[PDB]
């Protein structure tokens, strides 16, 4: 055989910042290299080396020397061009009530780029502005205009074909067996760590496919968890109702063990924070030394509650307890790393912003090792070890103020920025464990043992199936 | 002026992208490593790519229908979308931000985007088994190369033509003709004016309603994930633009596995021991259906491994 | 264009003094693709931009590309220091400063045929230099 022809059949809608033309679609540049490692990763038996080899051996690398690249040629074509294009946003808002019927809003969702979009300014998608008669609850106005031009959309196709090319007969035929698995392990498109670009292979060569996602999971990654979703009826508009539900969910699920859950009269600790309390070196997170310096100047935070301390139920404290300060650590950047941290002092129209910058620049960036999947409105976690690379490595912090001034009469803008003289911390105190220093030793694996068999009160506080441990 | 292209109001599209990208404009700054990251050059760079992206070719293009005239009835393909791109190693770089960072391949006189007729014989020729060469570093592969491409020409010449059974010998007659208009050997056959293979440039045809230029990035990520990725951004020919493939074909005679000419085929068809088995012959409109089934299969152009350059039938 | 032995001589000499040649007639293998695609970014985009881009020196490139228009410079010094009393009064004879940026200096002297040509027969005359010498 030469060609390959795949169906693929998609499950959440992928972000795509080449939304504009009508055939923009899952795009090859970004399949291929992934494939390859996957193809590789397999044929080594989970080693990519072994598997070069493999490849090496058969002839089926197109450089012998220096990359992975297998020798075959992938093209994906939409078959009928009629897609829905979705807004994505971390925000709620009122739904407009003029809109194309292909038009269609993730309220609450992880993606948090494009904020913008729904807004004030003229030039967001959606504007809203305070409803006459009673006070509150605005409406919302949809911009069409504004709509074109937005970098990236939302988008969700019916059926569409793969296309495989290879003069090699056993190239084809390994990737025939690997590709249905491929897909379901992999997503692809803006934020596709938190289940955004989901698809899986339907008929291979005209022939259905048979494989189960449970195993196929449980093969490739170290921990797999399950998340049973509210089977609700009226399951007619598939779409929104039940997407809103999974990512909303997503979104609460992620903001449980990064950080933690502060809305209404309803705290759910940092599960991560929590995690580092109980083991030995007893890590407290950045943010609470972030909040104790910017106090110990004279800039007010706003906020009812003390920050926390330990694990135990009341423990908002100020201050360390006697002895010596806490054990301080950069908690959060295992799970992903942040740039700017803010802090919205009490005294409005201003705040604080934290800059994260590497103390040598090493770590640019850090991709969340926690990946999100849905198949079949089914949510599974999974994952693996995280990059040890990050572990024990410093971070400079630069304490500045931002004073969102009240206008000037013309432009309703402001420019304020300025350096808190915030008294810092030596690199090498505490023998370098100071808060600068992401911590030591950590394996994903314990924390979603730990986060996920985590109690208060009763039951599970995120309801996961621990499928594979 | 800013829409279709014409001869009479248009900027050269091969001018804008490779002298006039660079023209040195008052406040406008990219020789220091401040001024390349700068929002000015950003903006100057956006303009000048939406200049280059503001352009459409009508059906009835004066310049086309001149090229039709010159090479030919065409044939038209349809460009799919991740796009296509050609000239991809032209160095045209600087450092600077929003800036086109690849190569594209315009011509020069008419400025239209196109593919040289060097680009489609290579394409074509490397689908046919005996197209990599006898060569010390190229013995390893050559056996297995040849093996696999012999099968697929079998089925493609089966397929197109009335011909029930081809033997190796004869495929590499009659590659050796089409490419090499020569034997397989260094033997010259007496071949008449019309009997050449000739592969013109492929010109854009028509952009139906839109442009024919888009802009596109491939953002590599480096072998470190903890690092930066690096946006690289590059000029393509927009999906669902008419591309005109011009060729010049001739019918081919076999005769006992050997390519013979027209007046050659007409005496050995007029001698009596004239043996119809052993007669194969492959006419311009078979070896035009061989092309475009090939064509259709691998694609044209840069990046073709990862979907650039797909082509569908008009 | 035929490239004279003053030129090669002027090259190998700029290779030297900048540091592409090593003491022991050696120089890293990724300058002779430097040198190449200098001359066709020069032959296709134009002087100026291949100008910037082998200039920069925040590059992520292997060794140092900005050598190569430091050699660029000191071939042209000295070539222009040969320059004959009728040839200064259609040539500029005037001699490039060390410290000035050479994408900076052609633009304020213009784009004249002279810079460019004189930028062309240089190039050529590393090329041939380079040639000469072992890839490590």
């Amino acid at each position: 055989m030469n060609q390959l022809t795949a169906i693929l059949k998609q499950h959440t809608p992928m972000i795509h910042f080449q939304h504009n033309e009508s055939g923009a679609t899952l795009r090859a540049s970004e399949v291929k290299p992934l494939l390859d490692k996957f193809i590789l990763t397999k044929l080594g038996n989970g080693d990519i080396r072994e598997g070069r080899l493999y490849a090496k051996k058969n002839n089926w690398l197109i450089d012998n020397e220096k990359n992975y690249a297998l020798n075959y040629k992938l093209s994906i074509s939409l078959q009928k061009k009629s897609r829905l294009e979705y807004l994505i946003t971390s925000s709620t808002f009122p739904l407009p009530t003029e809109r194309p019927s292909n038009f269609f809003t993730i309220q609450n969702s992880p993606y948090f780029a494009q904020e913008k979009c729904v807004g004030i300014n003229t030039n967001s998608t959606i504007i809203l502005k305070k409803s006459n008669s009673d006070p509150r609850k605005k409406e919302a106005e949809f911009k069409e205009k504004n709509w074109s031009q937005i970098d990236k959309k939302g988008l969700e196709w019916q059926d569409f074909t793969i296309k495989i090319f290879s003069l090699k007969g056993d190239l084809i035929n390994k990737i025939q067996t690997y590709l249905p698995a491929f897909f379901i392990c992999h997503n692809f498109g803006t934020r596709n760590n938190k289940g955004f670009g989901s698809f899986t292979v339907e008929y291979i060569n005209n022939q259905k496919n048979i494989c189960n996602v449970e195993d196929t999971l449980k093969e490739n990654f170290a921990f797999v968890y399950k998340k049973k979703i509210a089977l609700s009826r009226q399951s007619t508009l598939d779409f929104i109702y039940i997407y809103n539900q999974i990512f909303s969910t997503i979104k609460k699920d992620y903001q449980i063990l990064k950080s933690g859950y502060n809305f209404r009269n309803e705290y759910i600790k940092s599960l991560l924070f929590c995690y580092f309390v109980s083991k030995y070196p007893n890590y407290r997170w950045e943010k609470r030394k972030m909040k104790q310096l910017i106090k110990a100047r004279g800039y007010e935070l706003k906020g009812d509650h003390s920050p926390i301390s330990g694990i135990r139920e009341n423990d908002n404290s100020w201050n360390d307890p006697n002895p010596n300060g806490y054990n301080y650590a950069y908690i959060r950047a295992i799970l992903g790393l942040a740039e700017q941290y803010e802090f919205q002092l009490e005294t409005p129209y201003q705040k604080a912003i934290v800059k994260i910058k590497s103390a040598n620049n090493c770590i640019s960036r850090y991709k969340s090792p926690l990946l999100f999947k849905i198949i079949n409105n089914s949510i599974y976690l999974v994952g693996n070890e995280i990059n040890t690379e990050i572990l024990n490595k410093p971070f400079q912090y630069s304490y500045i103020e931002q004073t969102k001034n009240k206008n000037m009469r013309t432009g309703k803008s402001e420019i304020t920025e300025r350096t808190m003289h915030i008294n810092e911390i030596e690199m090498n105190y505490k023998n370098r464990i100071n808060y600068h220093y992401t911590p030591t030793s950590f394996s994903l694996i314990d924390f979603m043992q730990y986060a996920m068999s985590y109690k208060k009160n009763g039951k599970n506080i995120l309801n996961y199936i621990p499928l594979k441990q | 002026m800013p829409k279709n292209y014409t001869l009479q109001n248009a900027s050269n599209l091969g001018w804008l992208f490779y002298k006039d990208y660079y023209r040195q404009e008052p406040n406008v700054d990219f020789i220091s490593t401040q001024g390349k990251e700068s929002d000015t050059t950003a903006d100057f760079f956006r303009k000048t790519n939406q200049r280059i992206t503001a352009y459409q070719l009508n059906s009835e293009s004066p310049l086309v229908a001149a090229f039709n005239n010159h090479f030919g009835t065409p044939l038209q393909l349809k460009t799919i979308y991740p796009g296509l791109i050609t000239g991809s190693g032209l160095p045209h770089q600087t450092g600077s931000k929003g800036e086109f960072k690849l190569g594209f391949q315009f011509d020069y006189t008419t400025g239209l985007p196109y593919i040289p007729g060097s680009s489609i014989k290579g394409t074509l020729r490397s689908m046919f088994p005996f197209s990599l060469k006898d060569k010390g570093s190229t013995k390893r592969i050559l056996p297995e190369y040849r093996k696999e491409r012999m099968e697929y020409i079998r089925d493609l010449i089966i397929e197109v033509t009335n011909i029930n059974e081809i033997s190796d010998t004869e495929i590499q007659a009659l590659e050796y003709a089409i490419f090499t208009n020569s034997t397989p050997s260094g033997k010259t056959i007496e071949f008449s004016l019309e009997e050449k293979d000739v592969f013109y440039d492929a010109f854009v045809a028509d952009s139906k309603d839109g442009v024919m230029l888009s802009d596109d990035y491939i953002t590599p990520h480096g072998e470190n994930p903890l690092k930066d990725p690096k946006p690289i951004l590059f000029l393509k020919i927009r999906p669902d633009v008419t591309i005109n493939f011009y060729f010049k074909l001739c019918t081919t005679h076999l005769y006992k596995e050997k390519v013979c000419s027209s007046k050659q085929i007409e005496e050995i068809k007029k001698q009596n021991d004239f043996s119809s088995s052993d007669y194969k012959m492959i006419t311009a409109h078979q070896k035009r259906n061989l092309f475009e089934k090939i064509l259709l299969c691998i694609g044209i152009g840069a990046k073709t491994n990862i979907g650039y350059g797909q082509l569908k039938k008009l | 264009m035929k490239i004279s032995k003053k030129q090669i001589e002027y090259a190998i000499e700029a290779l030297r003094a900048n540091n592409i040649i090593t003491n022991d007639n050696q120089y890293p293998k990724v300058f002779k693709g430097y040198i190449s695609s200098f001359g066709a970014a020069v032959i296709q985009s134009g002087l100026i931009p291949a100008i910037i881009f082998f200039e920069n020196e925040d590059n992520d490139a292997n060794a140092d590309r900005h050598k190569i228009i430091g050699v660029l410079k000191d071939i042209i010094n000295a070539m222009r220091q040969q320059y004959t009393v009728t040839d200064a009064t259609i040539l500029v004879s005037s001699q490039i400063p060390a410290n000035y940026s050479m994408a900076q200096y052609i633009i304020e002297h213009g784009n004249t045929d002279q810079l460019l040509k004189e930028i062309t027969e240089a190039a050529v005359a590393m090329k041939l230099a380079l040639r000469m010498y072992k890839s490590e």
